[PDB]
């Protein structure tokens, strides 16, 4: 506990002292490039020349979205999306590399324009550790 | 990079800057850039035959390049070109082009001034390529005739034709990016066409332009004008091409298409139906886009903004510093094999270790080559994989191709081969650079031993907290992993923590015992503190080295108990000998004061900050110098391990109880504050009753306020000192203050007794409201309570008023801190950028990248600052009688010889005439030394940092040989006398078989020898130290060895050292100069003032010393004060009046009726000017009416009729009439000359003169130095030239803070001396110490080029140093433009150039070359 | 050496370089009242002979440019009547060595 | 020119090895040793190229020579074998 550092009661940390929740919300939109040409929320696959992400696509449902219960990690794809060119091209959203948690709430709406709008929140509990500030 | 090439690999030895010839631009080009388009023609989205285009380099990952067929990574890119429809000025040379035009005839191309002109002949002689062009321009600019003929050198009557036409020259002005001329009813005005300018330039002779700043081969003036524009390839302007149906062209690609578009517009316009006043329109546009492409942030012109309105990145702006290519991409770089996390301290790591979190260790790798030694280990790490801790990530084959152990299908069956590299995880004891930013020190980056640990923080030893300036308040640090067997060696052998222990910044250690360990060490080492066996055994085991020997307890019979002192001495190594006396420490140390460690055992004294801290005579400072940096680093750990363990079990705390002071002590404080408040009121009423007399050179208000704040401070101090005394030894705050671990008096004072007076801008809280500090007070309330005196302690709590006034002063702190952090930042950088290239050479000299001498030998002595210690020069002080008793030996005097009790020879040595000749000469030299030392250190200061700790050598010798201070020595007079003489010859700093280098050597060792002769005199050696021949011979061999070790190492980057050693202490300055002798501007603001070589300085002042035989006489001092302090007629005048008194013989004014009658016993103006003078003003300035009168009389001579009243008359009056239409208006002009202009007495600028009784250490008749206080005059203005010649002063002693002035009057040499003094006084005022050499080097640098070179943009950065080097600080693009225009050649010896070129710099490890000798190789095998 | 009270007219000043090889010095009486060379801060400057200077440059492998400079108008430079190129050996006392010698070339 | 090389007789740099010359000799030799160069000392079970290099330096069996450059560009060559290693 020298030079502005402190000792913390491990026993107390377990019993729930200074333990916190953490949430992050990721968002996406089906953009309408020109007329009729629209982006699609779907779980993509290896078809012709689509620049797909390295992360696990297997956590996505057919709607290109993770189910709220699921536990995510690393660069796991949490939102699946495709963009057409003139077959498809990847435009999927992977969970922040430097992070991991459990999918919390998934919101499916429409933006003012009338296009599909999505917000994915991921919950993580952060327990006090050795480098943590107080 | 990457593929193999047969081409020979060399290093850039020189950079030849120059300008592109259009011809080159075409030759060098791979494509004629024709269209603004980038691709998609014929449909195909793939680069067009116009812009970008394959001919230039690849857009795609194609493998194609057309030119080299190499592919993106390997291909550098190739330049294309645009042929411009009309010539255009290169934006960066418009001013130079104008100056060339101003120098040459705008018609025949001849240089306007010939070698026929004498001033021109002198200007032509100038060897500096730039200074010549400056002198040439200033001479030719004001030549508006191209002469046909000129007067001949022989005779000016018979003129000679020099050649050239007879055309009038234009007055050129800059209007945007155009040049307009004005020739000679009314002048002719027209723009000068770019073509016309160019044509005239093309006609300038080689001899003419090489006489200007230019170069025939590399920069012909005509190349400043652009006709053929180079097109940078795609890698300069990368198309960030995302997806297939999208691209993302660079700003430069757009600006180039703009240039292209504007050009075609112009070319089609001029070729076709040219309206000629629409052609000039499109040409202006092409000039704009070519200008705005290179520099967009042009002076007083609109920005060439993007679609967005976004200004457009100019190539200039790309290179412009802090984030430019130079400052951000070349002097700095983001780098691979680097890590960063939160730091947190650990008592169980060794000083030189660094705790690396497993995750970090698992990411960072070292490329180890498979060799028979590691082949076996390495295959295990590869087996382990990239996921297990001691494992590896990649295997690099002979082929150069990388194997990814994470995915390789052969990751399990890899069979290594000698030569392959295994990129393994960083493992325990790998050397790594550890760094806490800002990096202001050598020590802000040190090398540590890896310790792979769990948890996500970097762990560091607490004693290494201080050099890094790290806290665990959430601080993060950087780790950099070396990759070469060679760069590791660099880290381990040059910058590892143990080496870095004794810093050359202050010739003292930069690490010591801190916090818990400091607090607990005092506690452990008390007389009162004893340890029972159980714990003694644990405290021993905890010392990892401990010899396994249980020490015999200090107490045996009642109970076996050990003392704190005792078992701590187990960590102190043998042969460690320390002695220190505090307050009143005797050898029977009554208070447990001082320190006495013998053979590494504590005899007496408490161990606290002065002993175990980072002190000048430290237990650390000694253990390093005596036992090794390694041995010392171990000691850090050992001391910690014991003390920390003992404190873990003793415990330590602090509470509100520790702020609580005694009831009666509180009564005493409340009273102290009360009586001070009354002392203030008594003065407040005294000033309100107009009885208070103002201080010399101070307003009544200034005087009153001074007394008030002096009382209210005296008060806070006394109140605090009451609590301080009353706090028991058990007071936890007092305990921390005592060890020196945390806190000081003021902390105790403010918390327990009284916070004190609050101050903003040097003064008590001012009336922000009309005549009140707050609305809660009445008007004109000068009380302690109103102007912000905080009566209360922190314990008692502040009142609402107190709270706000505290907050007002508090905020001033936070701002001043914020401002200083900024100001000191730049000061550090300018210091570094000004000294970079300064290094010690293999000839002991100190030189820059030009090889110009700065110091003839590093810091005048040629010693490495780390190997120096404060030592006493004994022969300097004391009585001559006491010196005599100490050093004189007279074998011819029965009671002044050496007693036979001292040496064997004693009996037979008496009367030995031949020997007395040796001791006589020995003594005559000791006398010589004494008088010399007294010439060097005038104040008689004896304690000076020198290189060999002679005290310690003799100490160790006595211990080593068990010197018996009883039996007589076996030394002979010749043994001592000649042994010392012989040693002196072997103390080599400079080797060189010539009188210059040899006399240099004699000088360099002049002071050290003085100390040597002082400490090894015959009487001392025999009577004091009781040395045997053996012991003596050893002392000599050791002094020699230690001395040689102490000299500076060629390669020492002594420049950066000095810069940082001044800079980092500046960042630690509180400032400015308290909240109030003279109040001179100090710290950061005065340091800024100095380095800038500011002419208008804040506090200019003189320190005039009185004539030798006049020092004591105050009346003599008063006389000079009177003689030098400036006095005006304005200062003595109450009012000025103009009357109409028509008869000079009578007077309308009846007061003057008496004054006329007299000054008209033993034609003039009827208008009278009457001045009333103030008796009081005349009295403070000790003036007479006649004194004033005569002064007016001599100012107007026979033009003004002056009469005046006598010093007795009720009213002091001066009557003035003019001598010999429109006369009244004249008197008002005279009254202004009278008040404003006229000077009564004193020297101009010398505005306020204070008398000071300064103390002075001076030798007494008896010999001893004695306090002889003298009267001294302190100025409030500077006029050195004039106050020097004033009688009654000592002009040999006069000083001024304005060194600019000292430089001007006494020479550059004295200027240097004063400059050092002033730099030193900034550092010394903040308490802090910086070793002479550092401050000397800065001062020497600012002075070598005869005169005061500032540490600024136009100071050092305007030197003849490397163009690349200089661009790396402040004027970057401008510098590089001039480099091309004047065809500069960078030598490439500056650190900076090699840093830019990515080459091994000629610095330290780079100062020499390594070669293999086949001869010796074959001899070893 | 011409010791003048207040001024030497520019018409008279023309005559100063008019008679070479002989050199002429103009000194204001007022400046000479105090011998600046006597000052605490002013060390001893020693004019070096052609041979002495040659040896200096030889022994430190120096080009004149490399040597630390002194302005031709520097008070001490004027006192010693230093001409361009003349090198002065400056001997100052040192707190590091006892005595230190620097050299300054004229301009 | 080869007026650049200062002769063995009449040489004046320290007869001692600089902290830098040591750091670079040890590094250079450890680098060479590390990339399978022949070792001139008997490794008495040694395996770290720096520890091997240090042994090489300690036995003065390092076949390198330091070319000490002077400010004018001239130089004195000193053998690792002949330089005093106090440090
Ligand atoms: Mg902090
Ligand atoms: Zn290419
Ligand atoms: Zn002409």
């Amino acid at each position: 506990n020298q030079e502005d550092s402190m000792i913390m009661n491990q026993s107390s940390i377990d019993r729930g002292l200074f333990r916190s929740l953490f949430f992050r919300s990721y968002m996406d939109q089906e953009k309408k490039y020109g007329m009729s040409i629209t982006e699609t929320f779907e779980k993509p696959q290896r078809t012709n020349t689509l620049r797909m992400k390295h992360g696990t696509y297997d956590k996505l449902d057919d709607d290109g979205l993770i189910a709220p219960g699921v536990r995510v990690s690393g660069e796991d794809v949490i939102i699946g999306k495709t963009t057409p060119i003139s077959s498809k091209r990847d435009a999927s959203t992977p969970l922040r590399s430097t992070e991991n948690g459990i999918v919390d709430q998934v919101l499916v709406t429409t933006n003012q324009d009338g296009l599909k709008f999505v917000k994915v929140r991921v919950r993580t509990t952060k327990i006090p550790q050795i480098g943590d500030k107080f | 990079g990457q593929q193999y090439s047969s081409a020979p690999l060399r290093t850039v030895k020189e950079v030849q800057f120059g300008l592109f010839s259009p011809e080159e631009v075409r030759a060098i080009s791979v494509a004629k850039i024709r269209f603004p388009e980038t691709m998609d023609e014929t449909q195909t989205r793939a680069k067009i035959g116009g812009l970008n285009d394959p001919r230039l380099g690849s857009i795609d990952r194609n493998l194609k390049c057309q030119t080299c067929q190499e592919g993106m990574n390997e291909c550098p890119g190739h330049f294309g070109h645009i042929d411009l429809a009309k010539p255009v000025f290169h934006v960066g040379f418009i001013a130079k082009i104008k100056k060339v035009c101003e120098c040459v005839c705008m018609h025949c191309g001849k240089l306007l001034l010939d070698e026929h002109n004498e001033l021109m002949r002198q200007a032509l002689a100038i060897k500096d390529s730039k200074k010549r062009f400056a002198a040439i321009w200033t001479l030719c600019k004001t030549k508006m005739v191209c002469e046909t003929d000129v007067p001949s050198e022989d005779d000016p009557t018979q003129l000679v034709s020099r050649g050239g036409c007879g055309n009038t020259q234009p007055t050129i002005r800059k209007d945007g990016l155009k040049l307009v001329g004005s020739w000679k009813d009314e002048p002719e005005l027209r723009v000068l066409s770019t073509e016309e300018i160019l044509n005239i330039f093309k006609h300038i002779s080689v001899k003419d332009f090489t006489s200007l700043g230019f170069n025939e081969v590399f920069s012909r003036p005509e190349w400043m004008i652009l006709t053929c524009l180079p097109v940078p390839p795609p890698p300069v302007r990368p198309s960030i091409s995302f997806n297939e149906s999208q691209r993302g062209e660079d700003d430069l690609t757009f600006k180039l298409a703009d240039i292209l578009k504007a050009n075609i517009s112009l070319e089609t316009l001029e070729h076709n139906g040219a309206p000629h006043h629409a052609i000039e329109e499109a040409e202006s546009l092409l000039q704009f886009h070519v200008a705005t492409y290179m520099d967009n942030d042009i002076a007083g012109q609109p920005q060439a903004l993007q679609k967005s309105g976004r200004p457009v990145k100019s190539i200039r702006a790309r290179l412009k510093g802090k984030e430019g290519r130079i400052r951000g991409n070349l002097m700095g770089k983001r780098v691979d094999f680097s890590a960063r996390t939160v730091i947190s301290g650990d008592p169980n790591l060794e000083l030189d270790q660094v705790g690396v979190p497993k995750s970090i260790a698992k990411t960072l790798t070292y490329p180890e080559v498979v060799t028979p030694y590691n082949i076996d280990r390495l295959t295990q790490l590869v087996r382990n994989g990239p996921n297990e801790h001691p494992g590896a990530k990649y295997v690099i084959r002979d082929s150069g191709d990388r194997i990814d152990l994470r995915y390789s299908k052969r990751a399990g069956d890899i069979q290594l081969q000698y030569g392959w590299k295994v990129e393994r995880h960083i493992m325990d004891n790998d050397p790594v650079l550890f760094n806490r930013q800002p990096s202001l020190h050598k020590m802000s980056m040190m090398a540590h031993r890896v310790k792979v640990i769990p948890y996500s923080t970097f762990r560091l030893n607490l004693s290494v907290t201080s050099p890094y300036n790290a806290d665990f308040d959430g601080d993060e640090m950087n780790l950099h992993v070396p990759q070469s067997e060679e760069t590791r060696a660099e880290l381990s052998q040059l910058c590892a923590v143990p080496l870095q222990i004794v810093s050359p910044q202050s010739n003292k250690p930069c690490m010591g015992i801190v916090q818990d360990t400091l607090c607990g060490i005092r506690k452990l080492t008390l007389r009162d503190t004893f340890i029972e066996l159980d714990q003694v055994l644990n405290m021993l085991y905890w010392v990892p080295d401990w010899d396994g020997v249980i020490p015999t307890p200090a107490i045996i019979k009642p109970k076996p108990l050990w003392s704190g002192k005792q078992i701590l001495s187990v960590a102190i190594p043998n042969g460690i000998h320390l002695q220190r006396f505090d307050e009143g420490t005797t050898l029977l140390s009554p208070k447990d004061n001082g320190m006495l460690i013998i053979d590494g055992q504590i005899i007496f004294g408490v161990v606290e900050k002065k002993t175990v801290g980072s002190s000048n005579g430290g237990l650390i400072h000694v253990v390093t110098r005596e036992k090794g940096p390694q041995v010392c680093a171990k000691l850090f750990g050992n001391i910690q391990k014991v003390v920390n363990f003992w404190l873990l079990h003793n415990g330590f705390s602090t509470g509100i109880g520790d702020t609580i002071a005694d009831g009666p002590t509180m009564r005493e404080i409340t009273e102290t504050i009360a009586e001070a408040k009354k002392k203030v009121l008594d003065v407040t009423k005294e000033a309100q009753a107009n009885l208070l007399t103002a201080k010399h050179g101070m307003t009544l208000r200034e005087s009153f306020e001074d007394n008030v704040v002096r009382f209210l401070n005296e008060a806070r101090d006394k109140a605090g000192r009451l609590a301080e005394v009353n706090l028991k030894d058990l007071n936890n705050v007092k305990q921390m203050v005592m060890a020196g671990s945390k806190g000081s008096f003021i902390n105790i004072a403010q918390m327990s007794a009284c916070v004190g007076q609050q101050s903003v801008e040097g003064k008590r809280i001012a009336f922000g409201f009309v005549d009140r500090t707050l609305p809660h007070f009445s008007k004109d309330d000068y009380s302690p309570e109103s102007k912000g005196f905080v009566e209360n302690s922190y314990l008692r709590g502040l009142t609402p008023q107190e709270f706000f006034f505290h907050a007002m002063g508090g905020r001033e702190g936070l701002i001043d801190t914020a401002v200083k952090t900024a100001e000191t930042g730049y000061i550090q950088r300018r210091l570094v950028k000004a000294l970079e290239d300064i290094m010690v050479h293999y000839d002991n000299t100190t030189r820059n990248s030009l090889g110009n001498v700065i110091q003839f030998i590093y810091g005048e002595d040629g010693m490495d600052a780390a190997h120096i210690e404060k030592q006493s020069l004994d022969t300097i002080g004391g009585s001559d009688a006491a010196f005599e008793k100490r050093y004189r030996v007279d074998l011819l005097n029965t009671d002044h010889t050496l007693d036979p009790s001292l040496l064997e020879s004693g009996s037979e040595i008496l009367g030995d005439l031949k020997l007395q000749v040796l001791l006589d000469e020995e003594y005559k030299q000791l006398v010589k030394d004494r008088k010399f030392l007294r010439e060097v250190f005038v104040d008689g200061e004896a304690n000076w940092p020198l290189p060999v700790n002679i005290r310690r050598i003799i100490q160790n010798a006595q211990q080593t040989f068990h010197i018996d201070h009883t039996k007589p020595s076996d030394l002979t007079i010749k043994d001592i006398v000649l042994g010392v003489k012989d040693l002196q010859e072997n103390l080599l700093v400079l080797r060189g078989k010539n009188e210059i280098i040899q006399n240099a050597q004699r000088d360099a060792v002049t002071l050290f020898c003085c100390l040597l002769r002082s400490r090894l005199a015959t009487r001392r050696v025999l009577q004091e130290y009781r040395l045997t021949k053996q012991a003596f011979d050893w002392v000599l061999s050791n002094i020699e060895a230690q001395f040689l070790r102490s000299v500076v190492h060629p390669g020492e980057m002594v420049g950066v050292l000095a810069a940082q050693s001044i800079g980092e202490p500046a960042t630690q300055m509180t400032l400015n100069t308290f909240h109030f002798s003279k109040k001179v501007t100090s710290g950061v603001p005065r340091l800024k003032e100095i380095l800038n070589v500011a002419k208008n300085m804040k506090t200019p002042s003189l320190t005039v010393y009185l004539e030798p035989g006049h020092a004591a006489d105050q009346e003599q001092a008063k006389l000079i004060r009177s003689a030098i302090e400036h006095t005006t007629l304005k200062s003595v005048t109450i009012a000025s009046e103009i009357y109409y008194d028509p008869d000079p013989r009578s007077t309308v004014i009846p007061e003057d009726e008496e004054i006329i009658q007299l000054h008209f016993s033993l034609q003039q103006s009827p208008w009278l000017l009457r001045l009333e003078l103030d008796r009081a003003a005349m009295n403070d300035k000790d003036l007479t009416m006649g004194q004033v009168g005569e002064r007016i009389k001599q100012t107007f001579k026979n033009d003004l009729f002056v009469i005046w009243s006598e010093d007795n008359d009720e009213k002091l009056i001066i009557r003035c009439r003019v001598v010999r239409a429109e006369e009244d208006h004249m008197l008002k002009k005279i009254e202004n000359t009278m008040l404003e202009n006229i000077t009564l007495r004193g020297v101009e600028n010398i505005e306020r003169v204070v008398m000071m009784k300064y103390d002075r250490k001076v030798p007494s008749p008896t010999g001893e130095y004695v306090k002889e206080p003298e009267w001294v005059l302190e100025t409030d203005g500077v006029n050195l030239s004039e106050v020097m010649t004033v009688p009654g002063i000592d002009p040999t002693r006069i000083y001024t803070n304005s060194f600019i002035d000292i430089m001007e009057v006494l020479g550059i040499e004295a200027g240097r001396a004063a400059l050092y003094k002033e730099v030193y006084n900034v550092i010394a005022s903040d308490g802090s110490y910086v070793n002479y050499r550092h401050m000397a080097l800065l001062v020497d640098v600012m002075t070598t080029q005869g005169g005061l070179t500032s540490v600024t943009r136009h100071g050092f950065n305007r030197s003849n140093t490397g163009a690349l080097m200089r661009c790396s600080f402040e004027e970057t693009v401008e510098i590089l433009f001039e480099a091309g225009a004047s065809a500069e050649l960078d030598d490439c010896r500056g650190v900076s150039e090699n840093v830019i070129l990515g080459q091994m710099a000629p610095i330290g490890t780079g100062a020499f070359d390594v070669m293999i000798d086949e001869e010796s190789l074959v001899k070893y095998m | 050496i011409f010791v003048y009270q207040n001024n030497i007219t520019p018409s008279a000043m023309k005559l100063v370089p008019s008679i070479p090889p002989a050199t002429i010095e103009t000194f204001n009486e007022a400046a000479l009242v105090v011998n600046i060379t006597h000052h605490e801060l002013v060390p001893k400057h020693i004019r070096l002979s052609s041979d002495e200077k040659r040896e200096l440059l030889k022994r430190y492998r120096l080009k004149e440019s490399q040597l630390p400079r002194i302005q031709r108008a520097d008070p001490v430079a004027l006192y010693l009547g230093l001409k361009r190129g003349e090198v002065v050996k400056i001997i100052r006392k040192s707190e590091t060595s006892g005595r230190y010698a620097s050299y300054r070339i004229c301009m | 020119l080869k007026e650049k090389a200062i002769p063995k007789d009449q040489r004046a740099t320290t007869p001692y090895m600089t902290k830098y010359e040591r750091a670079r000799i040890l590094g250079t030799r450890a680098l060479q040793i590390s990339m399978n160069a022949p070792v001139f000392v008997d490794l008495e079970g040694e395996t770290d190229p720096l520890r091997i290099a240090m042994k090489e330096l300690a036995e003065k069996k390092i076949p390198l020579v330091i070319r000490r450059y002077l400010p004018d560009g001239s130089f004195e060559d000193w053998s690792v074998e002949e330089l005093i290693v106090d440090l």
